[PDB]
Parts: structure tokens; sequence; C-alpha cells
């Protein structure tokens, strides 16, 4: 789930502002190609104070 | 009786919005939050508060208090 | 005789789930399988 | 005399290297938990500042 | 906005959700029930 450079290593910056660049090495992408990216995050199990788990245990 | 004695016991007993809710997953982006709710049997079960109050109190309390500590998490990325 | 034992540390960035860490009290010798671990220790104490 | 200094700088200081090395570095596993791939993305972009 | 730092949203979520009570009398909580055929509660 991240973006980093090809030619270098400089992490580039989020696509949502404007074109992408390494601030370093400078190169150049097509921003549509990685767009739409998916996150879907989750919460550890047994993170909640329970009421159930007892039962549900 | 005995029924309306475990009836006031769930009664004065606070609930506390965790101890109903699973695993919270955040799609991102916009953005969004899913919350997972268990069953109204078992719901009822531990409990007793009925759906609708979930649906108003949840909604309106839930929202301020998310949009303050996401606030205080923004305030402090500030410093 | 840990890398002649099996275990070889990445110098191509590599990393997975299973794999552990291996340790020389304190330095980074190579990764292992849990279970290569376990037959890693017993072999190396048999041999002390 | 107590001193205090943010570990992403030190490990940039230490090897000439790539950042995706120091996340590779990081999370190398199970590619994208979401846990450690968000925390080091917010250390990242905080040491980037 | 985009600028916005990335946010550790399921732990926030998770606080929100202890931070957030339904019916809660201001300064009680714990009711329970113990053994006298003089059936009392307790209550924390
Ligand atoms: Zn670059």
């Amino acid at each position: 789930s991240l973006i980093f450079c090809s030619e270098c290593g400089n992490l580039l910056e989020s696509t949502t502002a404007q074109w992408t660049t390494c601030d370093q090495c400078q190169s150049v992408y097509p921003s549509e190609q990685f767009a739409n990216l998916v996150v879907e995050t989750k919460s550890s199990a047994s993170a909640f104070p329970s009421a159930l788990k007892l039962k549900h245990s | 009786s005995d029924k309306r004695a475990s009836a006031f016991c769930k009664e004065v007993n606070k609930l506390v919005l965790s101890e109903v809710v699973r695993q919270v997953r955040v799609t991102e982006k916009t953005y969004a939050i899913r919350l997972d709710l268990y069953s109204r049997d078992e719901y009822q079960d531990e409990y007793g508060v009925l759906q609708e109050e979930i649906e108003s109190t949840f909604s309106n309390r839930f929202l301020k208090i998310l949009n303050r500590i996401i606030k205080s998490y923004l305030a402090k990325s500030k410093q | 005789l840990l890398l002649s034992l099996g275990v070889d540390p990445p110098s191509v960035v590599g990393h997975e789930s299973g794999w552990g860490c291996v340790q020389l009290d304190g330095k980074i010798v190579g990764w292992c399988t849990y279970k290569l671990a376990k037959h890693v220790a017993d072999v190396l104490r048999l041999m002390k | 005399n107590e001193y205090l200094i943010p570990s992403m700088m030190i490990l940039k200081a230490l090897l000439e290297t790539s950042d995706k090395e120091i996340f590779e570095g990081i999370v190398g596993k199970d590619l994208g938990n979401t846990f450690l791939t968000d925390r080091v993305e917010l250390m990242l972009r905080a040491y980037k500042s | 906005p985009i600028n916005t730092e990335k946010l550790l949203m399921v732990s926030l979520v998770e606080k929100a959700c202890s931070e957030t009570v339904i019916h809660e009398i201001p300064g009680i909580t714990r009711c329970f029930s113990k053994p006298d055929t003089v059936p009392k509660v307790i209550t924390e």
C-alpha cells in the first residue's frame, strides 16, 4: 500500500496533490497507472473490552 | 422479582459502545469507516438496549467524539 | 557453521512472514524457519 | 546529558540507502500488513518533513 | 484535505467506541448480584 520511486529511493509525494516525481531523482511517471489505490485498514483481535467474548470464546 | 431484578441490573449498568462492537475496518482513499455489530439476539442477551437507541445515540455522540479526537490528532500533527 | 547449516542472510532485501531472526549476541547472521531454528539449536548443543 | 534523536534520521545517516530498503527492512513480510505499513508510512512522512 | 498526514484510524475509532456511553448515570457503573434471603444489588 505504498508508492516509492524506482530510480532513487525517495518516497514520492501523494498523487492526490499533483503529478508524481521524486524530489531528488526527479523521475516522472503516469499518474493514472497507480491511481485509485485500495486501502483496507483493520483492527487486531482481542483489543476491545468485551461483554460477550465470555460466551463467544 | 428476580427477572425484574436482573432487568434493573442491566439497566443501571452502563454499556460502553466498545463492549457491543466487533472489528472496525476503515477503507480509505475520501475516507470511510465501517463498524461491525453482532446480531440482535446476542445483543439482547448481554443487554436490552434497543436498535433505535443504537441508531440515534451512536450516530450523534459517536460522530461528535470521533470528530473531536481526530481534531486532536490533527492539532498534534500541526505541532 | 550457521551459514553452512542452511541459513543465509539476504543481500537482496527480502523477508517473509514465516522466517524468524537469528542473532549471535548482537549480530544479524541470517534468518530461518522456526522449525529449522529448533533443529539448529539441537544440533549445535549436541556439538557443544 | 540526555539526548533525543529520531530513528529515521540515524537510520538514513548510517547507510547511503533507499527508503524502499528502509520499509522492506521494517515490514518485510506479508506485503502490506495494515498496522506496520501504515505506521511506517507515517514515520517516513514525518521525517521527510 | 489531502495535506493532512495519515491518521491511525482504527485506533482512533477503537478509542471513540470506549469514549462514548449510551445510558450512564454520571458517576456509576458495574452493577452486580451476589448471594441470606435479603437479596441486594452491589453497585460500583
Ligand atoms: Zn525517486
